[PDB]
């Protein structure tokens, strides 16, 4: 039974092997021979167009030829990528708002570099996109004051109406005014309300199309822990337009909705304009009773609500849904997967804080650190290594996920035994050393396959995030080179942080975060934690990490981005496939 | 040169508390019950050993409903966790733990005052409250002179709680972050101890509008809860902080000090009795019975005459005094206040008040109103944002540090408390909503409560210095 | 004097490392290289041209009074106010004589007044350009250098994981070192410009040569750090390396949690 | 419980200073002349009069290339400014005044002092430098304490100096926006007093990264130029700050106390000559000799200890003193900087001995280098964002508040002003260019300028407390 880089389970596609049409274990190779950039279809097309732009605009632009000391780029093979693990699903073949059923099961295969470029793929974008445009708040407090303050009644039918005006007003309408401007429609498409409950009688009254269903999204066990916590409460999540957050910030999110909250509970309960109570709206929607996908950041790098900064990692590992598909349920022989789980839940957590934020924020450039990050979740190299470490300490400690004991002892067991496995495949395999080409993507790997084996078998993300760190000495020991210039800042500092309660030192990794002093700058690390701690709270038998009002406002098939498939997703953009919201076609000139 | 002129001292009850008080002697840089006022706010905090254990035990870490879960029946969730379910579930605990804390709260305060205290005999202090649940700290002037920042209270008080709670029940490493969570909650993801156990009467020292803000930024409910509701109390504490604060702005400073002292001494400390008197005078009227009772002082104290007679018979009035005559507005605000919002019991109108007590005196006189603009600037903007629906909030959740409230030269605030007040529970986000910790805790601190005696007595102590 | 040990070395690869880390031995000459040749490879200055500054010569500086100071004689390059410039060596994945790691420590025990980043595909050097080019004859003309896995480039440096070409040689994205009659050359210099004639840095040591001289772990040819079965075993049943590792992460954890619980472990 | 163990501490010669002294004798929540440091950085600014009076005669105000343009030539541009050119055009001078503030900086300092001054025995300290074009204020610890914050000194200066301009020179109404321009600069549109013209040693109050970072928000570049480059005093001055930031953050506490204490000692204060003695073993050779000398020396006094010999004869060493081994990595780390950035005049490989004489450390004995994983970590750090394109700068631009450099646990900072001081003019960003008015002004203050003795001096008057 081959490593799943060498040979996907169910198409038995050899990834590495597709890439140079030559054994991966063969150390040899022919360079200057490729024609540079003129073996990449997507850098060709790329010459092509830039000539266009240059006559049109006056201003060269893109321009191969510029590639120093006359060396264009691709004296080596300019790899294609294979999505990991698209040949073993077997659900989510719903139409979604981006684009036509997937079929489950088929493969992306012979992706470029470009069409993963988190600048070139619209569900990139969008997957950021739909995680800042949410607002999402208890409703307690604002019916209390209708019901004490103003003095009329809270019924499933005044809800009702509530949540008909509020998806009129949130992208498009007006109710109360005479002479208001109003949205085209067809520009926040996109942007609407609905509600979760943990009282299945009052699920049951409202409108089902203004409601997350709990019941329907979850299994049984998951959907009781969350009704548990939720309680005998009404939960509003809205979403604004993805429009609207490009022309600002997510931070919008919070006053947007507070305005148009307000406006829906004066017009569905006949409030006087300007009366007093109206102020106890916004206040509550803005501050009183909200959750918010991002905390603010200080002056250095400042943001206010919302922003991928943030966000801490357990909510990252929370808005992920793969934890309720059938593939995290019953993958692992009938039985839970929570590597499934790690493996796509570090999907979006390493895109997010890495391109979307490290890069789109707080550096930049033409590049979006791409292959650094592609790495993680194509080729099933760290989907082999991951689930290497899960076999064996299943194996050795006789037991199933979650239940291997937390001590410090057995992480570093594990943790050796998979950076083992990593290194093994690495030096076994010269196609695949020449693939993950940067030291960075090689040392990542083996420091995220050993901490989501420690994470799924202990149930514990502090020693499974833990893990990560051990493997700084484990790999540079053994290679004698690490990744990039400034990229053992946290491991080195964590070997001693985790388990450290000093001031700005201690914190859980649950709500640890891009402004953790730690990883406030450097790529390929925190999308792994957060597949670790979602990986965790899985195999111990959670149906959340950290939040559960952030696990069920994600429940939602109106979202424009699959949060339950973000590797496919990703590859579905990445094939042009992806339709994201937010485009003004409606009103520009033709094209 | 110091600020020789001669006031009275009255306290809420109308009778005279302390006579011939220089203003110098009642200003934040000479008064020691003020500067200890502001000592108190930078080295007091309050420790909920109740909410820390709570967060250990069930995983309700920090806030937002944030909640870990421990799965204590993964056996009966009807899920297999081997391959083909070869081994049973089995669950495990590794997120939460249950720690004695608020049984052990004596033990655990001494641990802390030993910890915080810098010397023996240093003024270092540590309360049991709330039957164990509660500690109230308050660090030393040595170790929160230290260095130049106000936060040593709560920076040393969650560290020195984290550090003892590890010793005292020898944790073992797993317990670190945990623990690290119970009192500091989300820091350092957030610059806040978001959701923490350690509490200050400050917000964070990255929330401030600008320099010199920080004894602004203290909401009105808080002003209210730690003075128990008592109207003139709640205007004192409130119009010490803002008059605190405008030193700090750098505002109390040259041609503009005078001005300055005044507001603080005619709004917040009834000197002269001017708020008691007009409020007895016009208590059982309207807003427009304190403008007449406002301008009718005026003229009596010789601020204000008549300047010239328009041929309709309207008088325009000349300020003899400008910075007493915008002292005497800015009381006749606070009692206007008071009287209207005073008579229905109920807040909300606040707002309106501050905006029309200041525009029937100008269109009364030909005088400009409190802060040349100010005061109407912040009855609009203060109107709007506690009625509509972009922002804001009832009138409690203000303060000199809100972008709302802001402006106005610390005048308006005071206001704010008195109405909050005398509210009968009109609001939602009332003062037992937003700070019942602030009033149990804090308002047991006699100086916060009852800050009118204390600083009319430390005035007298000095009173011959100038 | 205490007398260092550097590092565990309990195997050929952790003493080859030990060899090349400690100044006390001697990098044994393996290739001349002419002054002109030398010179035209680093890329910074011909021959016969005169040293660049960057300040004035430190004497004439003004120096403060300063009684540390005159403890750390300046090297040649400061006292003369040279540029700081950057050398930049890459050490292929497969077999070198010396790895990235081993040049940081190995740099710092030799060579005076340094400044250098370890990367995965590159290390940099960079020192006052007299003392650099004095450092340079050690990283190219002795047993740390072979010419075919251990190569000198400025930029476009990918290459120490690529897979090797036809003749065993590291890939040059710029080809400046090619493989001409059995000897490597360079083509053009470090920083891939022209060269009047290629700079001979003779043969690549044979296969068997570089496995002896290694100071890398690999496990295809049957040496990796953890062998299997090691993880989880005691310490006497695996490799010192491996036992250091585990004692660094044991330490550094209880001593990051309280000081005091890593006293006498 | 106090720190008794003693240390004896050595001045930059190598001769001791004083002997005998109790660790808890150097500490800020101790000793003198470190509070005093604290609070000569919060009571003192420096006013730029020649820049107030060319912003205010050019137009060129605040920064950014600013200017409001005058335009003394209308009639000479070649337009008409009225219809069919009915009028010709005239000139007006409506943004700019030329005001004598440099000519007239005695009797301005004058002014200054009195407004600024609370009691006339205050301390208030107003001097005139570089012949009438800077002065230097120190407001008294009486108006610096009125309320909770450090910005006091700013604020008052800033509104000082633009009320009494206004009034010397008796100008108009225009001119209060101009005037208050070259002081505050673009304040409030932005926190900071932006371009302004009244400048303090600490950044604005709204930088922070935590609760207790306002002394270390303190570039490296600022301490060299303050202690004009003599190395041991930069390292005191920066070990200083960090010693009372983490006291601020909360860091200087319980089980920590001892250990964050002997940072401070070791490393800036050269306690027990380690420091000296090892930049004076090792001075000509590489870092790795003094990797040599550290492990000799903690051999030599006891610190560390053989604890368990390998087969192939590599031994593993023990801490004896775990808090004492972190201190002696701690100052071999600094002398290790001396020797090699010495050895090369050029500060740039700073970055690089943080990281490899720790790993070198670890490598040499089997213990954990300073930090547990920060020095090695911020070396990693330091040494990207000082030689890629993602960000940072030179050495000399990081501070114990920088993102990239703020980890260390006080131990870091101090190396890079011992690096940027043997610099010998390698850097385009260097003391000269972004520390001029700070080294030339703020280095006057002899504490600030020479710390170590001014501590040693100040610990020994307390060593019998303890
Ligand atoms: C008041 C304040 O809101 P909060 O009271 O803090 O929720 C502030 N908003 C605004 O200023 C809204 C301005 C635009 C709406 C009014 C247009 S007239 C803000 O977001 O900080
Ligand atoms: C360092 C700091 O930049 P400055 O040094 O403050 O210019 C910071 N940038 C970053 O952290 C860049 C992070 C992304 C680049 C590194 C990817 S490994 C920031 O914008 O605040
Ligand atoms: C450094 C030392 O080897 C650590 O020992 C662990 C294996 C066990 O720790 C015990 C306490
Ligand atoms: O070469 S560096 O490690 O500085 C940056 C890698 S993108
Ligand atoms: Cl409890
Ligand atoms: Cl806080
Ligand atoms: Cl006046
Ligand atoms: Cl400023
Ligand atoms: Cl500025
Ligand atoms: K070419
Ligand atoms: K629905
Ligand atoms: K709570
Ligand atoms: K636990
Ligand atoms: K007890
Ligand atoms: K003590
Ligand atoms: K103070
Ligand atoms: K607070
Ligand atoms: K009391
Ligand atoms: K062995
Ligand atoms: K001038
Ligand atoms: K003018
Ligand atoms: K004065
Ligand atoms: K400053
Ligand atoms: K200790
Ligand atoms: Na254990
Ligand atoms: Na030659
Ligand atoms: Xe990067
Ligand atoms: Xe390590
Ligand atoms: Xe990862
Ligand atoms: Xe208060
Ligand atoms: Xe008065
Ligand atoms: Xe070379
Ligand atoms: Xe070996
Ligand atoms: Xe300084
Ligand atoms: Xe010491």
């Amino acid at each position: 039974p081959k490593q799943l880089f060498l040979e996907s389970k169910n198409s038995k596609m050899n990834s590495i092997e597709m890439k140079y049409g030559q054994d991966p274990a063969i150390n040899r190779a022919e360079f200057h021979v490729y024609g540079g950039v003129r073996q990449s279809k997507r850098k060709s097309e790329a010459w092509e167009a830039a000539k266009r732009i240059t006559k049109e605009r006056g201003i060269p632009n893109y321009n191969p030829d510029l590639h120093l000391k006359g060396a264009q780029m691709g004296q080596k093979v300019l790899q294609t990528y294979r999505i990991t693990g698209l040949d073993r699903e077997w659900a989510g073949g719903e139409d979604t708002p981006a684009h036509k059923g997937w079929k489950p099961g088929t493969d992306i295969a012979g992706l470029e570099m470009d069409d993963l470029n988190y600048e070139n793929n619209p569900a990139m974008q969008q997957c950021y996109d739909d995680m800042r445009r949410t607002a999402i708040n208890g409703l307690s407090i604002a019916h209390e004051t209708i019901e004490r303050r103003f003095g009329k009644e809270v019924t499933p039918e005044t809800i009702n109406l509530y949540f008909e005006m509020l998806n009129h007003n949130i992208g498009a309408g007006a109710i109360m005014m005479e002479h208001t401007a109003e949205t085209n429609p067809e520009l926040v498409k996109d942007s609407y309300a609905k509600c979760f409950t943990g009282n299945d009688e009052l699920a049951d009254a409202l409108d089902q199309r203004f409601l997350i269903d709990i019941n329907k999204m979850f299994p049984k066990y998951q959907a009781d822990q969350i009704k548990a916590e939720v309680g005998d409460r009404i939960f509003q999540v809205a979403r604004i337009p993805t429009m609207a957050v490009r022309t600002s910030d997510g931070g919008l999110s919070r006053a947007w909705v507070g305005q148009q909250a307000s406006l829906a509970f004066l017009c569905a309960y006949d409030i006087p304009a300007g009366d007093a109570v109206t102020s106890d709206f916004v206040f509550t929607i803005k501050h009183g009773d909200v959750v918010f996908m991002g905390t603010q950041l200080p002056y250095r790098r400042a943001q206010r609500n919302n922003s991928a900064g943030g966000i801490a990692l357990g909510y990252y590992s929370d808005c992920n849904q793969t934890s309720r598909t059938p593939e995290a349920l019953e993958g692992l022989d009938g039985g839970i997967d929570p590597v499934k789980v790690i493996v796509e839940a570090l999907t979006p957590g390493c895109v997010i804080t890495d391109q979307g934020w490290l890069h789109n924020y707080l550096a930049g450039g033409s590049s979006g650190w791409s292959n650094y990050i592609i790495s993680v979740y194509t080729d099933e190299v760290l989907e082999d290594y991951g689930y290497h470490g899960a076999i064996y300490a299943m194996d050795k400690w006789k037991c199933g996920v979650g239940e291997v004991p937390n001590t410090y002892e057995n992480m570093m067991t594990i943790a050796e035994e998979v950076s083992r496995w990593s290194q093994k495949n690495y030096d076994e395999y010269p196609g695949l050393m020449e693939a993950h080409f940067g030291g960075s993507q090689r040392y990542s790997i083996q420091a995220a396959a050993s901490g989501a084996a420690v994470g799924a078998m202990t149930g514990d993300p502090d020693l499974g995030n833990a893990a990560w760190h051990y493997n700084t000495p484990l790999c540079k020991e053994h290679y004698l080179r690490l990744g990039f210039y400034g990229h053992d800042l946290q491991d080195q500092q964590n070997m001693g942080h985790t388990y450290s309660y000093r001031s700005d030192q201690g914190i859980p990794y649950e709500l640890k975060g891009p402004n953790y002093p730690d990883f406030a700058m450097n790529v390929g690390h925190m999308g792994g934690y957060i597949g670790i701690i979602a990986g965790a709270a899985h195999a111990r038998g959670a149906a959340y990490s950290t939040n559960p009002i952030i696990k069920a406002a994600f429940a939602d098939p109106n979202l424009q981005f699959d949060f339950r498939y973000p590797r496919r997703e990703f590859g579905i953009g990445g094939l042009r496939q992806f339709m994201p919201a937010g485009e003004r076609d409606a009103v520009i000139p033709p094209h | 040169a110091y600020l020789t002129e001669k006031i009275d001292l009255y306290g809420d009850n109308g009778k005279v508390l302390e006579s011939d008080i220089p203003l110098e002697a009642v200003t934040p840089v000479q008064n020691p019950a003020v500067r200890e006022l502001a000592s108190i706010f930078k080295r007091s905090v309050a420790v909920n050993l109740g909410g820390a254990q709570k967060a250990l035990s069930t995983g309700h870490y920090a806030n937002e409903y944030i909640h870990f879960p421990d799965i204590p029946n993964k056996d009966k969730l009807g899920i297999k966790s081997s391959p083909g379910g070869k081994y049973p579930p089995k669950s495990v605990k590794v997120r939460t733990m249950d720690l004695p804390l608020v049984d052990d709260a004596d033990d655990i305060a001494a641990r802390l005052k030993e910890r915080l205290q810098v010397n023996p005999d240093d003024g270092t202090e540590v309360r049991v409250m709330k039957k164990g649940n509660v500690l109230y700290v308050k660090i030393s002037e040595q170790l929160a002179n230290t260095g130049v920042e106000y936060t040593t209270a709560l920076t040393t008080t969650a560290q020195a709680m984290t550090d003892l709670v590890m010793e005292k029940y020898d944790l073992d490493f797993h317990a670190s972050p945990l623990v690290h969570c119970a009192f500091y909650g989300r820091y350092p993801q957030t610059y806040e101890f978001m959701g923490g156990n350690v509490i200050s009467l400050l917000a964070a020292s990255c929330a401030n509008e600008g320099p010199g803000f920080a004894m602004r930024n203290i909401m009105a409910n808080h002003i209210v809860a730690a003075t128990r509701k008592r109207t003139l109390e709640a205007v004192a504490l409130s119009s010490t902080l803002e008059a605190i604060g405008h030193v700090e702005m750098g505002d109390a400073i040259g041609r503009w000090r005078r001005w300055q002292a005044l507001v603080h001494a005619c709004q917040g400390l009834n000197a002269n009795n001017v708020v008691y008197d007009l409020v007895k005078e016009a208590g059982h009227g309207c807003t427009g019975d304190v403008v007449a009772a406002t301008v009718g002082r005026a003229l009596e104290d010789g601020i204000i005459s008549v300047k010239k007679t328009l041929p309709s018979g309207y008088k325009f009035y000349t300020a003899n005094d400008p910075s007493m005559w915008n002292a005497y507005v800015c009381a006749g605000l606070v009692a206007a206040v008071i009287v209207n919002q005073g008579a229905a019991r109920a807040a909300q109108g606040v707002s309106s008040t501050l905006l029309y007590f200041n525009d029937l005196i100008e269109h009364e006189t030909g005088l400009p109103h409190a802060g040349y603009g100010d005061g109407m600037g912040n009855g609009v903007s203060f109107s709007f944002f506690s009625h509509a629906i972009y922002g804001g909030g009832s009138p409690g959740i203000f303060s000199g540090n809100h972008i709302v409230t802001r402006h106005s030269k610390g005048f308006a605030i005071p206001v704010i408390a008195a109405a909050v007040s005398l509210d009968s529970g009109t609001a939602v986000y009332g003062p037992e909503a937003t700070s019942g910790l602030v009033g149990d805790i804090f308002g047991e601190v006699d100086l916060i409560r009852r800050p009118m005696e204390a600083i009319a007595s430390a005035a007298a102590e000095i009173k011959d210095k100038f | 004097v205490y007398q260092r040990q550097f590092l565990p070395a309990d195997d050929r690869v952790t003493k080859n490392r030990k060899k090349v880390v400690d100044p006390s031995v001697k990098l044994e000459k393996i290739r001349t290289l002419s002054d002109k040749d030398f010179l035209t490879l680093i890329g910074h200055r011909h021959l016969g041209e005169a040293y660049r500054s960057v300040n004035p010569p430190l004497a004439e500086i003004g120096e403060p009074e300063d009684p540390i100071r005159e403890l750390v004689p300046p090297t040649e390059g400061a006292k003369a106010g040279d540029r700081v410039c950057t050398i930049i060596m890459t050490d292929s994945v497969y077999n070198p004589p010396i790895a990235h790691y081993t040049r940081a420590w190995m740099y710092h025990n030799r060579f005076r007044g340094i400044d250098n980043g370890v990367y995965s595909g590159r290390v940099t050097l960079e020192m006052r350009e007299r003392d650099l080019e004095e450092a340079c004859r050690t990283l190219f003309e002795t047993e740390i250098c072979d010419a075919s896995r251990d190569q000198v480039r400025q930029y476009t440096c990918t290459g120490h994981s690529c897979r090797l070409d036809p003749d065993g040689m590291m890939f040059d994205p710029i080809e400046r070192c090619i493989m001409s009659g059995g000897n490597v050359v360079y083509q053009k210099d470090s920083f891939g410009n022209p060269v009047d004639t290629p700079i001979n840095m003779g043969k690549p040591l044979s296969e068997e040569e570089l496995i002896e001289r290694t100071v890398v772990y690999r496990t295809d040819r049957g040496e990796p750090m953890t062998r299997e079965g090691d993880p989880g075993a005691p310490d006497e049943e695996v490799r010192e390396a491996l036992q250091w590792s585990r004692r660094i992460q044991w330490l550094r954890m209880l001593g990051n949690m309280v000081p005091d619980k890593i006293k006498g472990m």
